[PDB]
């Protein structure tokens, strides 16, 4: 699946925007991370995405930051997920001295999925302007404020792209 | 006798209090845009915290932008107050007494900022002048080349927040007195609400706005002409709540109805039910005239703040202006004379009903039209990209093309009726009318009850609940307020209010939140207002009133400190906010906050030590106040008994933050009510509700940090005290005495019944 | 006796006047951004005049945005006024008389809006309260869901503009009275100005801001301690003009100096000359603290509107605070107590001078450092892209690399010292210091003279010039005011002022414009203030004062109508503005407008029928007022004698527009002074200057439309009357009587000495 | 010369921006116009650009709207130039009923040159949002609010690009 052809936006935060990446590029970026974090939302998270979030966590062995009420459905799944409010997380990620969720420090790659675009773009606006933290959005929508992101995708293409990514981890 | 801050200036609370609040609850800046376009040197790209041409950095500018929204909200409530005060003084005299019910501490917010305890309309003038004077000083600080430090814009914003509640207080007390609104009434009457409550056969006068003044003449004209049962009069936004508070002090049956929140404005218009629309000010859609016009609904602008470029007929004869409107010659007019407004709107309504019925208007598309326009959809994705709620319209169209309208039916309640989607549809499909047509069934069922705006919390209720609130045995005050820009539909506030009412918290609500809370019924067909008593009490649900009534929520918390704790109010905001932050469990919720007014209200709650959870769209305000729970030195206060530093638990962990879903919001709010001074039974109770709600809505496991709030075995939830003591020993290494089942070692914070936690050194005995 | 609008509300002038002005001078909307980010429903893409989620369209929002800048500017002057009024009343009493010079019509703007003619400080209170009350109503209209029609935001903006001049008037008259400022003085003393006028060997107290109150204590302390000749005290922005007006009513020699406009703020700091910096409010850079700190310059914040997050020492002992500052422990502090401010700043300055000299500081890079950093340039183009003036820095670097510093030397005067370029340079080259180092020679020559803020125009001068102005024989009033955000350097205002002074127009100036106008000298080494007399007279140049003094410019025009024409001022703005628009030739110029204050001032001039030309950056304000010269029905008024419609020439052709270059601005301003009621000699004279200036600056040929302003042969410029009559016959077909040399046919507008042109029907005899 | 590789901006008016065109594309667009107008500025107009403005006017026989004080130098040149303020012109161009500079109506293609980028972007913001008028910027800078524009160019490349355009008219 081509996940880089559509980067349309309704409104813009300005001249700085994320680089659109393919499923294989995202896979390579994620595998190279030394201490990645899977930041999961709830409002755009459906059962199909939930299944893929679990496989990504496992295939790459990435801890999960269950934001919103995502832990509600991740709790009965075999993954390492811990609850944390997204706004708080977005703030903490900008603090070099944050012990992180397991106490072992901050992260070097944030992977976002399951969020409405307006909310994650806002939470991400902090790290974008006040940190050198790298972030990668793998939603069905183009996310301007991530370091890199998938472009806008039909639901089906999204599911396909995530499967291609998983097959590359 | 008075505190140190009478009629304070911008810097009044800066060093003594605001900076202390801001050191713990740190400003979290999330820019809504990476640029600043304030002046001609710009626009300036501030990306990466760069500085504009003038020298201000990104954080400074965003502090400035949040500050601007706050003072804009502050000015709205104030301008509202000034107009009611002048009109009411002119009509009933300066000596009219402020009759607000059974209370001796009549105007807490006013008294705190000015030291004045006004008892009449005229006595409120000096407070109003003070607010207007300060707003001019505040608006001037928005000018380029003024403040540049983010933290100082935040202090200026907090100060403005205190001013907002002063202005809101002024607004509501003068109308409660002059218009005989309920007087701190636990039994204010239930008013019918919802688009489904309207009797389509009757002429319908629809009012949208905030200032109820002009509507009172409309209602007076209806009563005088025996029209209360012949026509319908219903409102959208606050004016709907205030108009249904009018002359209700004696609990007479309401004869008017309430349509709904701001989200219903375009929806009710598109339905074609209104025969005449009268707008006032604030939260009024900017496309009302052209939309009303399509269905031959005359529009009357009754407030100078919104004139829509319409012809002015304030000094014209009523009969002739009515002819111009009924004939459709002009789509509407400006009518600023209240004596003419009453008669004009009511009569035009009675006369428009037959005219519009004879017109043969079909507001929504027919069955055939619906199927056709749906089949026209190209699945181009434009609408979804333009939808503020990011609703998957293309998917709904897809399913509707094959007779499955379940998607569109569910969309109806989440859709805020803004029509951005329609403007981007190349096939020119009136998407909103598609949703409304398919939602007819659901709309006919939109019938609820809302208990009328009750007004203040009485001194009697403060005496009844004061101690309980402070010990913590009454788990806290839950305030559900604000706008309808929800991210997941309007039933959220209902589920939330219910969860808390069942767990016996004190729930109060106002504005659009109060409205939606009463839009749903249980298996027995009963509303929350019917299931729970209306007093300020545990397990009670009180609709305080319109948005300006939010001043009674901070007012109630302030009265706990003034009446229960007997603290001085006059010029003493810092001591009062500090007392609340340390000893009064409470948490606000503005799940659908959208307006500048919501930012000022929330900021006002914050300066009084009251945390608030906002919905996800609120992240767009640019500035949140969140504490770092992992930094030890952020959680220390003084013991006023000796001046020694003492540690406090991390509660609340924020003052202003956003939650993503209503399920997340609940446990967050419960936890937010935990206070340093909870006694043992109180803490045990608060920990019970929070830990239980966290398990219920977030996965079934306990909060990882639950142990951080345990000083002794007595703080532990009674039913599971055994298992918990095990966990403390097991997963934390605490020493337990299994004979008497108590804690020997482990807690980093000790229990001390005589401790006096305060963030203000000046209140300590050194 | 009074007009129809006493203490008007937002709608006061809407239908009677504003809408009439707006029908002719149409709002031209040029969005600065295609989005709106006011609330959480957004941001909304308004591109293509789409509507936001709330319903407001692009034009409505941009009207709203311009309106916001206007009220922000209005609040600035007002907040300023309120602080001076309270402080001055507290220090000198409410009964202190307003001594402003030889005039009986003391407060035209105030009287027009309130009907009041205050004679003391206390008597000004009611006007100040009115303004603050209206500002709250105006700020509330900026809230989402309020006004949506662009034209109504424009009316609200014009109204605010009238309020701005009321607030400015209040500000200046109270300080002129209490601080003994010049009293409408044609011989106010010349003050030295420019970074080159500073005696580097003396300690230097630099003040930046607007409110002169605190500076007066500084100066009082210097006089009391015989320091006026031992140290230098100079300011940037308005405070520089007001501090040099202090106790100058008796024309004593100035002992203080003026550095320059806002553009000099970073430049003077980078020079390292200041030993201490004291900021007040408005137009103060947001990066002063970190920049000052680099060169060990302590910063003192004396106004709560700008505290920079600095520690507060208002209640600390002076000696200790001085030790904290001189030791460099803290980069600066907040000092809000005026009694402590005076002593603190002056003493710290005397003491800092030696300390900083001993520090061995080299403010700018050495010769070697300059050559090295220049050689580091990579010609990446980043600085040019980020420069607000789009200065080709890469080219200058290129030439400087090979010893040709002519490019950098010319850049110095065009550069506004904003340092945006430095933030984007990957080689971290302090570009601004490169320009300043290379400009040392030119800076040493930056020495001029500025005639002190003179105050109001006296009734005597109004009587002397009234008739002439109205007939047109005195070509018009030229007001050069406003900010230094010029697009082509700061000498433009000089050339413009000169051209007009030589052609005998009445030239008045204020603020940064007044400053730069005096920064240049002719072949004889004389300034314009020296070459031309300071009275309000033909060929005269008067520096009215600081930006708040702009109120005396509209005030003078208003007094022409009140004194010459004997029209009533009280509650009669529309008649006065209408009179001015029809009979008083004038044109404002804000060539470097940048601030919100400039938009409000210009908008205030507009509501009084006074056109204004703004510099190109001003196009960023979003809304211009321009008439269509090709639409016949846009140029008709009534003849008050009979109520009949009558045609008027297309003059002025705009109320608020931008010009690109100073050469274009000149002829535009001259033409803008032509008025419908010019008598024959007046018109001939105005046509002479305009046609000549158009030929001189725009190609040598005559204005294509010059013939549109000819009613009879007597309107023709006398020297070229022959040739002109030929052209009218030749290229226009007019019938001429070559015997007496007059016009027989051709003019579409006739000359009528008794005609009474007015845009207000209510003033006509029907 | 490649006039489309650099479209950097310091700030943005939003998601809508001009299409970058080559010298030959601009030449073809201009030749196809039935009633084009050459809108000339002054602040960024140098002697070299002045010479090229004259050749373009002649080679394509395009009337010139001399804005600012450009008529000062165009007057002594053999071209059809007439003075008009840029702000006024930007407004009038949005009025379908404007008789234009010669009285024969409005135009179907506006060619801008010699302006500072901030000023023309503002004047052009009106036509961009309130008209369907086509505009083509041929400055040395990328102009966001034109229908199409050259990208950012070195002065030399600008001179070269304009010569290529002229050779194609
Ligand atoms: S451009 Fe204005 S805030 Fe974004
Ligand atoms: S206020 Fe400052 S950051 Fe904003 S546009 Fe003006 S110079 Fe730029
Ligand atoms: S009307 Fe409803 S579906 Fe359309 S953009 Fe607004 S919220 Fe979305
Ligand atoms: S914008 Fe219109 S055509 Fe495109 S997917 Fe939406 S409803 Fe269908
Ligand atoms: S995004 Fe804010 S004004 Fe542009
Ligand atoms: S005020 Fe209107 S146009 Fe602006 S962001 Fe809010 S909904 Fe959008
Ligand atoms: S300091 Fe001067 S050269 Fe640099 S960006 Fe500002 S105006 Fe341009
Ligand atoms: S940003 Fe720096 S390196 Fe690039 S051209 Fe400008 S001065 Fe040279
Ligand atoms: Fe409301
Ligand atoms: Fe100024």
């Amino acid at each position: 699946v081509d996940t880089t052809k559509n980067t349309k936006l309704f409104t813009s935060y300005g001249v700085n925007t994320s680089k659109a990446v393919s499923p294989e590029m995202a896979a390579k970026i994620i595998s190279k991370a030394k201490r990645p974090l899977l930041m999961v939302g709830t409002l755009a998270l459906d059962p199909e995405l939930l299944d893929r979030v679990v496989k990504i966590s496992k295939a790459a062995n990435i801890p999960i930051a269950a934001t919103g009420s995502s832990l509600a459905v991740l709790a009965d799944k075999d993954v390492d997920a811990k609850y944390i409010n997204a706004h708080m997380l977005g703030f903490y990620l900008t603090d070099p001295k944050w012990p992180g969720l397991d106490g072992n420090g901050n992260y070097d790659m944030i992977i976002t999925i399951g969020f409405k675009k307006f909310y994650i773009n806002q939470v991400l606006s902090a790290a974008k302007n006040f940190s050198n933290l790298k972030t990668i959005a793998i939603e069905r929508g183009y996310i301007q404020n991530a370091t890199m992101s998938f472009g806008n995708l039909s639901k089906a293409d999204h599911y396909a792209a995530l499967d291609e990514l998983i097959n590359a981890l | 006798n008075a505190g140190p801050t009478l009629f304070p200036g911008l810097e009044g609370y800066r060093d003594d209090w605001n900076f202390k609040l801001l050191d713990r609850y740190e400003p979290v800046i999330t820019p809504m845009c990476d640029q600043c376009c304030y002046c001609t040197y710009g626009p300036c790209d501030l990306s990466g915290n760069k500085r504009g041409a003038c020298g201000i950095d990104m954080k400074g500018h965003n502090g400035r932008e949040f500050f601007l929204r706050v003072i804009t909200g502050t000015a709205c409530h104030a301008a509202h107050g000034r107009h009611l005060l002048d009109h009411l003084i002119e009509k009933y005299g300066e000596d009219l007494p402020l009759t607000l019910g059974q209370s001796n501490v009549l105007t807490p917010n006013i008294t705190i900022s000015t030291g004045l305890s006004p008892k009449t309309l005229g006595e409120v003038k000096p407070a109003m002048e003070y607010v207007e004077e300060q707003l001019t000083q505040l608006l001037a600080t928005v000018h380029a080349g003024q403040e540049s430090a983010e933290i100082d814009y935040d202090s200026k914003a907090l100060f403005s927040g205190s001013l907002d509640h002063v202005g809101m207080e002024i607004s509501d007390i003068v109308q409660v007195a002059a218009y005989d609104f309920p007087k701190a009434d636990p039994e204010a009457p239930l008013v019918e609400i919802g688009m489904g409550t309207i009797d389509k056969s009757k002429p319908f006068l629809c009012v949208i706005g905030h200032n109820v003044a002009g509507v009172t003449y409309m209602m007076d004209y209806m009563e005088d002409n025996n029209l209360t049962d012949k026509m319908e009069i219903a409102g959208l936004c606050c004016t709907a709540i205030d108009l249904t508070r009018y002359k209700e002090a004696d609990r007479r049956p309401p004869y008017a109805k309430v349509i709904g929140s701001m989200s219903k404005e375009l929806k009710v218009i598109r339905s074609g039910m209104p025969d005449v629309i009268v707008v006032d000010e604030q939260c009024v859609r900017g496309d009302i005239v052209p939309e009303a016009q399509k269905l031959k609904i005359p529009v009357i602008a009754s407030n100078p703040k919104i004139m829509y470029g319409l012809p002015n007929r304030t000094d014209a004869d009523v009969d002739e202006t009515m002819e111009e409107l009924k004939s459709g010659k002009i789509p509407g007019c400006v009518m600023l004379d209240y004596d003419k407004l009453g008669e004009l709107c009511v009569r035009l309504t009675m006369e428009m009903a037959p005219i519009r019925d004879a017109a043969g208007i079909t507001a929504l598309p027919t069955d055939e039209e619906l199927v056709n326009m749906v089949a026209k959809c190209a699945d181009c994705g434009a609408c979804l990209l333009a939808c503020p709620e990011e609703i998957d319209i293309p998917e709904a169209m897809g399913f509707a093309k094959k007779g499955d309208f379940s998607y569109f039916e569910e969309i109806h309640d989440t859709c805020i009726g803004c029509r951005r989607c329609e403007q981007v549809c190349k096939k020119e499909i009136p998407i909103l009318n598609v949703i409304e047509k398919i939602a007819q069934k659901q709309i006919a069922e939109e019938k609820g009850l809302m208990r009328a705006g009750r007004g203040q919390v009485s001194d009697a209720e403060i005496r009844a609940e004061g101690l309980n609130l402070v010990m913590g045995t009454t788990p806290g005050i839950i305030a559900i307020i604000g706008c309808p820009n929800y991210a997941g539909g309007t039933k959220d506030v209902y589920y939330i209010a219910e969860e808390f009412l069942k767990r016996n918290f004190i729930v109060v609500t106002t504005g659009c939140g109060a409205m939606d809370i009463g839009m749903f019924k249980d298996a027995d067909g009963k509303t929350l207002y019917e299931r729970f008593p209306g007093g300020f009490q545990c397990g009670g649900l009180a609709n305080i009133g319109s948005c300006v009534s939010n001043a009674h929520i901070t007012g109630a918390a302030e009265k706990v400190a003034a009446i229960f704790a007997q603290r001085t109010l006059e010029g003493n905001l810092a001591e009062i906010g500090d007392y609340i932050l340390n000893r009064v469990g409470a948490c606000g919720l503005a799940w659908g906050a959208f307006s500048q007014k919501a930012s000022s209200i929330g900021t006002g709650c914050n300066i009084f030590g009251i945390p608030a959870v906002l919905g996800p769209h609120s992240s767009k305000y640019r500035r949140a106040l969140i504490a770092k729970t992992y930094e030890e030195d952020k959680w220390k206060v003084y013991d006023a008994r000796n001046g020694q530093e003492m540690p406090i638990p991390p509660a609340p962990e924020f003052l202003l933050t956003t939650a993503e879903t209503w399920q997340e919001a609940i446990p967050m709010m419960a936890k937010a009510c935990i206070r340093p001074s909870d006694n043992s039974m109180g803490r045990a109770i608060k920990l019970t509700h929070w830990m239980e709600l966290h398990k219920k809505y977030l996965g079934g496991k306990e909060p990882e940090d639950w142990w951080k709030f345990v000083r002794t075995e007595a703080d532990l939830p009674l039913a599971t005290r055994e298992a918990l003591l095990k966990e403390l020993e097991k997963e934390h290494g605490w020493e337990i005495d299994w004979k008497r089942k108590k804690i020997i070692s482990g807690p980093k914070i000790k229990f001390d019944v005589s401790a006096q936690p305060t963030n203000l050194k000046r209140l300590c005995k050194e």
